[PDB]
RNA sequence: GAAGAUGAUUAGAGACCAUUGUAGUCCACACUGCAAACGAUGACACCCAUGAAUUGGGGACUCAGCACGUUAUCUGACUUCUUCACGCGAAAGCUUUGAGGUUACAGUCUC
RNA sequence: UGUUGCUGUUAAAGGGUUCGUAGUUGAAUUGAGGGCCUCUAAGGCGCAAUGGUUUAGUCCCAUCCACUUCGGAUUGGUGACCC
């Protein structure tokens, strides 16, 4: 793109080789405020970008009306990491350009599991998991191997980005509003991390965050 | 009234452990409700646990570490078989690989996988994550 | 520690923090999950540098039980000193 | 702590000033969540504070504030002419960022701004007033320190310190003794002697 | 919860946590039981029996200076009535207002009540010839 | 529909009474419940100020002599009444809630 | 704001602590004091 | 005061309004059981946080070892936070006083 | 049509209330035992011994006396407690 400076502190770091990794990020909890740092981490041949939604939204106004565009981003790398936007603009090619911004925000890893049979790498969600928006609540239910992605075919591109590929799952309530279902189905996939489980327990040891290791350099970056 | 006791105990601990209190109370006692308690204190899911004596009936008390998740009670105690755990453990459970079902028998009280191991079916009790 | 294969190797992206109070998985999503770093103190009254952590959960702010168990995790450590 | 000496007590003279100027006290109503800090009630209704319990919170923030190796990563704020003063004063010492007059929204969320900055660690004169600070330390992964009203509130406060935020001559003490503090445990200034400069320069005066 | 009607009310009577006796009652047994039959040939309920106890002689419960309680002292002593307290109590109070309807057809309130006593009545009655304690014959009229 | 009011334009509670007693109005003669019914308290002048001056230079036990008497009444007004005469009038969301209880 | 000149030898700050100058404080204060560690200081 | 009568109002008007007036409105003894009979929230039971009040009881000469008030505590009722916590709900809203503890779906009964 | 797995404040839907039989559902107690030997198996809020000049401490004491926020002093001291 044209020549980025960052704002941020993260972003600092990330230009330089000190954060090489969105893991360190997450692990310490921090916001993604610029949507640079994910594509100076996370090379491309890794990310893809679709557009799950595109649609007119009209405000009412005396007389003629002004109209906009509302639309969907969705992003990640099939490694466990995803991550959605939505967006408005007033015209077509604004709408989306912003999407993909707020998209590569939003970003939240994946935790998948098995289902009882351990071979290769996951190929199944740990869990049962549920989320909601609006009435739409989805329930994923975890699937043997072989199973492949028993969904509808929007959730089904969901799915194929956060690297399940077998699963079960169904759907509650007014299903044939599409934005509601994209935002549920993504609140599932997060809930994940959120639920304690014996595997994970051990009192697993914290250390320094990155931002304070580095508050040095970012002093030096600040002149 | 009540007509479970186990559903009285088990709604405490679960509205306790969703607001992350470290102790609860425990209004009843009885000598299921013990047992209930000792296979999660093994597993690692408690601390500790205290009967105390009013000599009427006990009040129990409970040290939470927070490692729960649920504690529920499948109330009609309906009839588990030795093919029908795999049922049970898929339907009421959001793993095969956690969750633990805990069932009567005639040899004692203990998890499904006890049960299996020792092939006896029974009637099922509770269940926890 | 964390989910393994049958072969023993980590398959995990990473495993997430302890909030010491709950025992409860740090999320990446909360943001209100703050990590409370205080320095160290000796005789003469120079800093060992920072070597206690504490972390805090994000429903922990949402109704200021925060405070209160800082307390009971300091007070256990014998940096906070009862009568 | 320990190992250690009884070091960073109260002592005869600390308590000496607390008491004098009036900071032991709290503010008259009865808390919503500080039940526990206050010690009875007098004659006059007004909730006496413990001093033990302040006077180890004063220390803790110590430790925080010690922590902090670039100490213009910590913010101070004050919405109150009472503080106002109090945190120029500090902010030379210890060398803090700070804001005072009034919080400005968006200092630390909004990224087309050009007050904008990023606490590691944020501080407020009142939690009730600076509430704007608080609500958006709580998204950008920032931990506080309050002066806490009795009254007050503790929502998006993680570590609190009781205190009287009514007059000048209460607000002043607790700053002077954290920054007191916090130069003893960083270059090293000696417990001694009584420190360098009074609290008279801490109490606002009008220009 | 109350039986008939609303109400919940939490007033009760406890027991002492000491179930052994005091060291100010040094009161035999026999002395008891004495004491209760006495007072049991005045027409006396053991209600009342406990109270007069309980008050003048210090006794903490029947049940801790005795090796039994007030009835089955009397049963023993073939001085027991044949109509449960409990029973006798709410027929008196039934018959009481059954007067006052009688005189009076315009009252609401009495009437409502004694349909109230009369079922309750028959709880009893029902209760006590499965538990066998009146003849299997017995109604309230 | 709607729960507009939560004490339904009452000061009577919940599951307590369900029935208090209709009372008359002093404009139009509707009948409301008593708890519905607008209070108010008028303290109504026998005198002007204008003709309060002219009275009392005529007087000489009564004026200066005692304070002059007023006519006290309460007020009672149904719902439309008290809206007509713009004694009561419509609030935004945030107002509606406040009460001042029974002092003015 | 150099108008501001707070300078001053003591001054308010050991006539509040008392150099014969005197605090005088509720009783509960009292109360309080005598039971902490430091103890009651001077002048109260 | 329905019905009825008369006068207005109106293009038309027992209309809404005004003056009248029967049944009815009251009581006793019989029927009727038809309401927005609403909290549009079935009954019993458990758990569940913030603040300030009110209503009863309890606790620390002459209807009179009394009555009221204040501080603090408790049990039982009605409700407010117009700073009600968690959570739930499509939202409005609901919050120990549930529509909360429910897709992690099972306390009990009934319509 | 929701037994597994439905809904009923406002969307179709809690009966005006209470009593009450069939029917459905119903609290706690009887109690599931022990010892000696090996095993570095663990914990120890038990403990005789004996170790440790500040090669680690705090109360007491010494010297100052500092009106009040200095201290150090050695064998200190079966004291306290730590490997």
């Amino acid at each position: 793109k044209e020549e980025w400076v960052p704002c941020t502190k993260l972003g600092r770091l990330v230009k330089e080789q000190k954060i090489t990794s969105l893991e360190e990020i997450f692990l310490f909890s921090m916001p993604i405020k610029e949507h640079q740092i994910v594509d100076q981490l996370i090379k491309e041949s890794d990310m893809r970008d679709e557009l799950m939604l595109i649609v007119p939204v009209q405000k009412a106004t005396s007389a003629g009306q002004r109209t906009r565009f509302k639309a969907f981003n969705i992003v990640g790398d099939g490694n466990g990491h995803i991550g959605v936007g939505a967006r408005v603009g007033k015209e077509v090619s604004l709408a989306i350009r912003a999407s993909m911004i707020a998209a590569k925000l939003n970003v939240v890893p994946i935790r998948r599991g098995y289902w009882g049979n351990k071979i290769g790498e996951p190929h199944t969600i740990p869990m049962k998991v549920t989320g909601k928006c609006g009435s739409v609540s989805v329930r994923l239910i975890p699937a043997p191997r072989g199973a492949g992605i028993v969904a509808a075919p929007v959730p089904k591109k969901i799915l194929e980005f956060a690297g399940v590929e077998d699963v079960y799952t169904s759907s509650c309530g007014n299903t044939r509003t599409r934005g509601n279902f994209i935002m549920a189905t993504f609140y599932a996939l997060r809930k994940t991390y959120g639920f304690l489980t014996p595997d994970l327990w051990a009192e697993t040891e914290v250390s320094r965050d990155p931002t304070d290791e580095h508050s040095d350099f970012l002093t030096m970056g600040s002149k | 009234t009540m007509m479970s006791v186990l559903a009285n105990a088990l709604r405490c601990i679960a509205s306790a452990e969703r607001r992350g209190k470290r102790q609860v109370l425990i209004r009843p006692s009885s000598k299921v409700v013990v047992k209930f308690l000792q296979v999660m204190q093994k597993h690692g899911y408690i601390g500790e646990f205290e009967i105390i004596d009013d000599h009427r009936a006990g009040k129990i008390v409970v040290n939470l570490n927070g490692r729960l998740n649920k504690c529920g009670a499948i109330c009609p105690r309906f009839d588990c078989t030795t093919p029908d755990f795999e049922k049970w453990v898929k339907n009421i459970l959001p793993s095969r690989q956690f969750g633990f079902v805990v069932l009567t028998t005639s040899l004692g009280i203990m998890d499904h996988e006890e049960a299996r191991a020792r092939n006896t079916g029974g009637k099922v009790l509770g269940f926890f994550y | 520690i964390g989910t393994y294969n049958e072969e023993g190797v980590n398959v995990d992206l990473y495993i997430p923090r302890k909030c010491h109070a709950t025992n409860n998985l740090i999320t990446s999503y909360d943001h209100s999950a703050v990590q409370i770093a205080i320095a160290n103190v000796d005789a003469n009254g120079v800093l060992n540098g920072t070597t206690t952590t504490f972390c805090i959960a994000g429903y922990l702010r949402r109704q200021a039980e925060s405070d209160h168990a800082i307390n009971h995790l300091a007070i256990s450590k014998g940096i906070i000193r009862i009568k | 702590v320990e190992s250690g000496a009884k070091v960073l007590r109260m002592k005869e003279g600390d308590v000496q000033k607390l008491v004098a100027m009036h900071c032991h006290l709290g503010t008259k109503n009865r808390s919503n969540a500080m039940k526990k800090y206050i010690h009875s009630r007098t004659k006059e209704g007004t909730n006496i504070i413990d001093l033990h319990m302040t006077w180890e919170k004063l220390i803790l923030a110590a430790r925080v504030i010690a922590a902090v190796e670039n100490p213009q990563d910590v913010t101070v704020c004050s919405t109150r002419l009472f503080g106002q003063r109090a945190i120029f004063k500090f902010s030379q010492l210890v060398g803090t960022s700070f804001l005072a007059g009034r919080f400005i929204p968006g200092t630390f969320t909004n990224q087309i701004q050009k007050k904008f900055m990023q606490p590691r660690v944020l501080l407020v004169t009142d939690p009730r007033t600076d509430h704007q600070a608080l609500r958006e330390a709580s998204l950008v992964n920032i931990p506080v320190i309050a002066f806490c009203d009795t009254d007050a509130p503790l929502e998006f406060v993680d570590i609190a310190i009781p205190c009287n935020n009514r007059g000048r001559y209460s607000i002043s003490m607790m700053y002077w003794l954290l920054a007191r503090e916090v130069l003893r445990l960083r270059g090293t200034i000696p417990r001694s002697v009584p420190w360098d400069v009074k609290v008279d320069l801490f109490f606002y005066r009008d220009p | 919860v109350r039986m008939q009607g609303v109400g919940h009310g939490k007033s009760a009577s406890s027991l002492p946590f000491c179930r052994t006796p005091p060291s100010w009652l040094k009161i035999a047994s026999r002395d008891v039981i004495d004491a209760v039959c006495k007072l049991a040939k005045k027409g006396l309920t053991p209600s009342r029996i406990g109270m007069q106890l309980r008050d003048s002689m210090g006794i903490a419960q029947v049940k801790n200076v005795t090796g039994r309680k007030i009835l089955r002292i009397l049963k023993h002593k073939g001085m027991a009535p044949e109509i449960p307290e409990d029973l006798y109590c709410l027929i008196k109070r039934a018959t009481e207002m059954r007067k006052h309807l009688e005189r009076n057809t315009k009252d609401r309130d009495t009437k409502f009540r004694l349909i109230l006593v009369e079922s309750r009545i028959h709880r009893l009655a029902r209760y006590y010839k499965r538990v066998k304690q009146l003849p299997p014959t017995w109604k309230y009229e | 529909m709607t729960t507009k009011r939560r004490n339904h334009g009452r000061a009577k509670p919940p599951c307590s009474r369900g029935r208090t007693r209709p009372v008359h109005c002093f404009n139009c003669g509707r009948l409301a419940p008593k708890d519905k019914a607008v209070g108010r308290f008028v303290v109504r002048r026998m005198l002007d100020q204008a003709s309060a001056r002219d009275v009392a230079e005529a007087s000489n036990v009564y004026g200066a002599g005692f304070p002059m008497p007023k006519l006290y009444m309460k007020q009672r007004f149904c719902i439309a009444c008290a809206i007509h005469s713009r004694t009561v009038r419509a609030r935004p969301t945030d107002m509606r809630k406040r009460r001042f209880t029974t002092k003015v | 704001e150099r108008e501001r000149r707070m300078d001053y030898v003591p001054e308010v700050s050991h006539v509040d602590q008392a150099i014969q100058d005197g605090v005088h404080v509720d009783k509960q204060t009292f109360s309080m004091l005598k039971r902490m560690e430091t103890g009651v200081p001077r002048h109260v």
